[PDB]
DNA sequence: GCCTACCGGTTCGCGAACCGGTAGGC
DNA sequence: GCCTACCGGTTCGCGAACCGGTAGGC
């Protein structure tokens, strides 16, 4: 119960740490970015660009932080973070969807565009290498 | 087709057709996962949109009239592409992810018990209650003809489905199968969702309500049709389209005795839920169904043998004769694959009746059935061709008629001994089966009718 | 897949199925989810998040139960959590 | 040959109106 | 499923204003 407790208390600490970390970067991209910019960062990091306002920033943010999502290994579609994992949204049939699911799904390096006249200053917001936590 | 009545339009103005193709489609999407199971019916009466979840009063319509005729076709031609992803001719239809997909729509003179036989074989309404626990859409299944080219590929994927199971394949691979079939064929699942077919039996349970559903659309299809002049009775016109010469043996006939026999003998020790009560025998004959079984009257080993099935059947095994599975139907159920099958016992052959408490009359049926050099079969086994020189297949069961006991018929071996122990044990089957591969090899001799007894 | 749905107002346009004033902007509100009688499709019933607890609903673990829990800030998170309790 | 009060017409500036595509509601 | 408030992108409409041509006055 001592490192149980620890480990248990530690990790609600990175949790938030995670949680408020993307809200940070999220409403840094609301207050400076135009959606048109943020759906063409997406297109860049050949990302499928969803539809609705809040959920293009998620994926920029996630995007950011995490990764620029590779494809994929069956139907080559676009896998997206969904509360709890990474479930593809993409189409193994024209019947039926795919249904894949992941924690630890594969990707590239996310490649912001040399336009970026403020991303010297929401990278300089302590975020260093680290992968998705997710929820007990 | 003709106008949907949700229009209040109906008996108007006409559903409208460019020459050939018709301006009306009825489309049909359904994902196992999510639940949906969803239509679409599009109409250029004025264009018609109806929508909602199939077999329910869960949706909605709008009627709505254009500006003019050829606003008509832009509007039609749009909403059927935005749904349907396809553009409205193509030379092969293509499904497209979470769009829709479109189904494809087309004073008697004779004795008491005759005209009984006609009442309990073209009561349609009967027909559709059977169909009712199938969960096949009783809305507009009935006016609605599904076609022929769409039943069959409705029979594919549940062959597809079974081939799927055997090897164990992936969920996916199945799923989609589920779903183009659902799809296809319209279910009432209510507000839940349709489930998977990813049994052996549920494939042979779709497979039999396909069958169950094509007889019904047969028995309106001879319904609705001949020449309507007043002259002959309403009973005998649907006597005459079944195409066959039904007579009453009559109680008193020796014969008679020899049937009640035959019933009261061969009834199953193990089949001990119901008692049989011969209420009738008819003597059956077929239009030109000795035009063609004269080949195998040359045949030896003649039997004649019970075919049971359910009183829905009957309109059509009258009018066709007994038929073998079509070739795109899957081969889960059967024994031994696709034929003709018939039974040495009453009891065996009754239980495709489907009767029940509720339900009690039942039909079966009687066939000289030209056996002749028999193949012998232990356990089961789908069989496509024949070895040689052998013009049927046996299954051989642990119990048979007793052989020492082997009346005759008009030079036909009726097995209507009591049961005793066969000659091998090391079967699967616990009763006899034949199987003949070729519509002509039977011969319709007696259609009897039977009550259950059971004990509830 | 969820029964419940939590969320930031995607548009101030939405009414709240108990009181039927506009849920503003950007404001905490959460769902109860529905069968549509129009379509084949379950449809959110949107209670402003002050609201949603008079209807009777007891969500006894929001983020197991509640959708769009993980996605909230952390402190609105804790509201949810706490305000599940009383 | 000036000046200038008066007038017809081309320009310009800015909010009102329009509008097709669509995220959000039910 | 369909309906519609909202978003940005453009056009429209109209009044100030800007300008050049001019004809009565000294
Ligand atoms: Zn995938
Ligand atoms: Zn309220």
């Amino acid at each position: 119960s001592k490192k149980e407790k620890d480990k248990d208390s530690k990790l609600e600490k990175a949790l938030k740490a995670q949680n408020d970390l993307i809200w940070n970067i999220k409403d840094e991209l609301k207050k400076v970015c135009s959606t048109n910019d943020l759906k063409e960062l997406l297109i860049f990091n050949k990302q499928q660009v969803p539809s609705g306002e809040s959920a293009i920033l998620d994926r920029v943010a996630d995007g950011m932080v995490f990764g620029a999502l590779l494809p994929c290994e069956e139907c080559s579609g676009q896998l997206v973070f969904k509360s709890d994992a990474y479930y593809c949204t993409g189409d193994v049939t024209a019947w039926t969807k795919c249904m894949v699911k992941t924690q630890t799904p594969n990707r590239k390096e996310w490649v912001t565009p040399k336009e970026f006249r403020e991303i010297s200053y929401l990278k300089k917001l302590k975020v260093k290498k680290q992968d998705r936590i997710f929820p007990p | 087709a003709a106008v949907d009545p949700d229009s209040g339009l109906e008996h108007s103005a006409h559903v409208l057709e460019k020459g050939g193709k018709v301006f009306s489609a009825t489309l049909g999407l359904v994902d196992i996962v999510k639940g949906t199971n969803s239509y679409y019916k599009l109409q250029l009466l004025w264009i018609f949109r109806s929508w909602g979840r199939v077999g329910t009063v869960i949706g909605s319509n709008k009627l709505e009239q254009m500006p003019s005729k050829e606003d008509a076709i832009e509007h039609f031609m749009k909403l059927y592409e935005e749904k349907t992803g396809n553009a409205w001719h193509s030379k092969n239809f293509t499904k497209y992810p979470k769009k829709f997909y479109p189904l494809e729509i087309d004073k008697s003179k004779l004795p008491k018990p005759v005209q009984d036989l006609i009442k309990m074989i073209f009561d349609v309404e009967s027909m559709k209650k059977a169909m009712v626990e199938y969960e096949i859409d009783l809305q507009k299944m009935p006016l609605g003809k599904l076609s022929k080219r769409q039943i069959q590929a409705a029979y594919s994927i549940l062959s597809e489905v079974q081939q799927a199971v055997s090897q164990g394949s992936s969920d996916s691979q199945i799923l989609d199968l589920s779903n183009r079939f659902y799809t296809l064929i319209p279910h009432d699942f209510g507000m839940k969702k349709p489930p998977l077919l990813n049994n052996a039996d549920s494939v042979q349970a779709k497979a039999e309500m396909l069958d169950n559903l094509l007889d019904i659309e047969v028995a309106y299809s001879l319904l609705r049709g001949g020449s309507d002049d007043s002259s002959k009775d309403p009973i005998d016109v649907n006597y005459e389209k079944l195409k066959t010469d039904i007579k009453v043996v009559d109680r008193d006939s020796e014969e008679a005795e020899i049937i009640r026999k035959y019933v009261k003998n061969t009834h199953a020790t193990t089949h001990n839920a119901y008692d049989l009560e011969v209420i009738d025998i008819f003597k059956i004959e077929r239009e030109g169904e000795c035009q063609r079984y004269k080949p195998f009257k040359q045949l030896h080993n003649r039997r004649l043998l019970w075919h049971g099935s359910r009183t829905t059947n009957f309109a059509g095994i009258l009018s066709q004769g007994l038929r073998i599975a079509p070739p795109e139907a899957p081969v889960t159920g059967y024994m031994f694959g696709k034929g003709i099958y018939f039974a040495d016992m009453v009891s065996k052959s009754a239980n495709y009746c489907h009767t029940s408490q509720g339900d009690p009359i039942g039909l079966i049926l009687l066939g000289e059935v030209a056996l002749g050099n028999m193949y012998e079969l232990k356990h089961a086994s789908h069989i496509s061709k024949l070895p040689k020189g052998k013009h049927s297949v046996k299954g051989l069961g642990k119990t048979t008629p007793d052989p020492s006991a082997n009346i005759s018929l008009d030079g036909v071996d009726v097995p209507l001994g009591t049961g005793i122990s066969s000659g091998v044990n090391d079967t699967s089957l616990l009763y006899n089966e034949y199987i003949v591969y070729d519509i002509a090899q039977v011969n319709l001799k007696y259609l009897l009718k039977l009550k259950f007894n059971f004990k509830t | 897949d969820k029964l419940y749905r939590v969320e930031y107002a995607k548009s101030g346009r939405a009414s709240c199925k108990k009181c039927s004033e506009s849920i503003p902007k950007d404001s905490l509100r959460m769902a109860i989810m529905v069968q549509s009688p129009m379509f084949d499709g379950k449809v959110p019933h949107w209670y402003h998040f002050s609201c949603f607890w008079k209807v009777g609903h007891s969500i006894r673990h929001p983020d197991v139960e509640v959708d769009g829990f993980s996605e909230l800030r952390w402190d609105d998170q804790q509201k949810v959590k706490k305000t599940a309790e009383a």
